C-alpha cells in the first residue's frame, strides 16, 4: 500500500538509515498525499564529485511503489543519465529505475545514483561550479 | 532530549539538546563533543541542509531524530 | 494464500459490522483495509486506511487518517497517535479492538503539538475543529 510505505520511508529518513551518504524527506511536511520528496547526496571519495552536495527532487506517483518514481537533480551535475539542461534522470540510463522492483525505495535510488557516480564514465567528467542550481 | 549524528563514514554519536535551542547552538554542542568546528559543519536532516538561522522546533526535530554531519574537504 | 487468523477476522468484520464503522478489504490486497468512520466530528465522514504487516498478529496494525482532522492525537499527516498501536499492542487484540479504540478517541479527545493551544484555549481552538470536519470531510 503506497501510503503506508511512504510513511515508513519518511520515518527512515528522519532516523538517517544507511551509511550516512544520502538523505531524503518530504518536500512539505503538511503534504498528506506524500507525493513530493527531497533527496540529497554527497559525492563519493576518489571522484570529481567527492564532497560536493547534490540536492534532488523526487516524485512518487499514485502507483508507487509499483512503478518507479520521477527523479531530477536541482544542483547542476554532469553525469550519464542526467539531462544536462534540467537535471532530469532518464530511467532507462539507471538500472535501478530501468528494472524497478517494488522492494526498492527512495533510499535505494539515492544509493544507486551515488554508486553510479563512481562508474568509469562519471568518475572523471567536467563539473559545473559547485552549488549551482538549474533554472526552475 | 537526545539526538544522533551520523557521519559520511558511518559513525553515529549521541548528543543532548533542547527543542528550543538554535542550530547555531546545536552546531556548538557537536563541537564541544567532537571538535569539528561550526565552519566546516554541514548538518543534514531528512533531505534538508539546516540553516544556522532557524531552530530545531522549525524542523520538527524530536527525540531519537538522527542528523547527518557532512564536512567540507 | 493468507494466514487463517486473518481469514477468520475478515469473516467476522464482514458478518458483524461494528456500529458506525465501515471496514472492507481491497479487492487487490487482502491485508489492505478501507475504513470509514455530540462531538464536533458529528456528520463528517472520515476515511481511513488499515494495513496488516507480515508480522501480524505480533506487530500492531498500521492505521492512519486519509481525511484531515483537527485533533490533538493526529498530526499533519494523519498518523494516529494512540498507545494501543504504539507500544501497548498485544497479539490478543484484533482489528476489531483497534477500530473501536480509534472511534473512542473521536468521542474523548485527550489533551494529556497543537494540543498546547487546544487544551489551554479550549473555546477558540475547538471553533476551528468543528469547521475542518465540514471543509475537508464534505462527502
Amino acid at each position: 500500500p503506497r501510503n503506508f510505505r511512504l510513511l515508513e520511508e519518511l520515518e527512515e529518513g528522519q532516523k538517517g538509515v544507511g551509511d550516512g551518504t544520502v538523505s531524503w524527506g518530504l518536500e512539505d511536511d503538511e503534504d498528506m498525499t506524500l507525493t513530493r520528496w527531497t533527496g540529497m547526496i554527497i559525492g563519493p571519495p576518489r571522484t570529481i564529485y567527492e564532497n560536493r552536495i547534490y540536492s534532488l527532487k523526487i516524485e512518487c506517483g499514485p502507483k508507487y511503489p509499483e512503478a518507479p518514481p520521477f527523479v531530477r537533480f536541482v544542483t547542476k551535475i554532469n553525469m550519464n543519465g542526467v539531462n544536462s539542461s534540467n537535471g532530469v534522470v532518464d530511467p532507462r540510463a539507471i538500472s535501478v529505475l530501468a528494472k524497478w522492483q517494488n522492494s526498492y525505495s527512495i533510499k535505494v535510488v539515492l544509493q544507486e545514483l551515488r554508486r553510479l557516480m563512481m562508474s568509469k564514465e562519471n568518475m572523471k567528467l567536467p563539473q559545473p561550479p559547485e552549488g549551482q542550481c538549474y533554472s526552475n | 532530549m537526545q539526538i544522533f549524528v551520523k557521519t559520511l563514514t558511518g559513525k553515529t554519536i549521541t548528543l543532548e539538546v533542547e527543542p528550543s535551542d538554535t542550530i547555531e547552538n546545536v552546531k556548538a554542542k557537536i563541537q564541544d563533543k567532537e571538535g569539528i568546528p561550526p565552519d566546516q559543519q554541514r548538518l543534514i536532516f531528512a533531505g534538508k541542509q539546516l540553516e544556522d538561522g532557524r531552530t530545531l522546533s522549525d524542523y520538527n526535530i524530536h527525540w531519537e531524530s538522527t542528523l547527518l554531519l557532512w564536512w567540507r574537504l | 494464500g493468507l494466514p487463517r487468523r486473518i481469514i477468520k477476522e475478515t469473516q467476522r468484520l464482514l458478518a458483524e459490522p461494528v456500529p458506525g464503522i465501515k471496514a472492507e478489504p481491497d479487492e487487490s490486497n487482502a491485508r489492505y483495509f478501507h475504513v470509514v468512520i455530540d462531538s464536533p466530528f458529528e456528520g463528517g465522514t472520515f476515511k481511513l486506511e488499515l494495513f496488516l504487516p507480515e508480522e501480524y498478529p505480533m506487530a500492531a496494525p498500521k492505521v492512519r487518517f486519509m481525511t484531515k482532522i483537527y485533533h490533538p492525537n493526529v498530526d499533519k499527516l494523519g498518523r494516529i497517535c494512540l498507545d494501543i498501536l504504539k507500544d501497548k499492542w498485544s497479539p490478543a487484540l484484533q482489528i476489531r479492538t483497534v477500530l473501536l479504540s480509534i472511534q473512542a478517541l473521536l468521542s474523548a479527545p485527550n489533551p494529556d503539538d497543537v494540543a498546547e493551544q487546544w487544551k489551554t484555549n479550549e473555546a477558540q481552538a475547538i471553533e476551528t475543529a468543528r469547521a475542518w470536519t465540514r471543509l475537508y470531510a464534505m462527502n
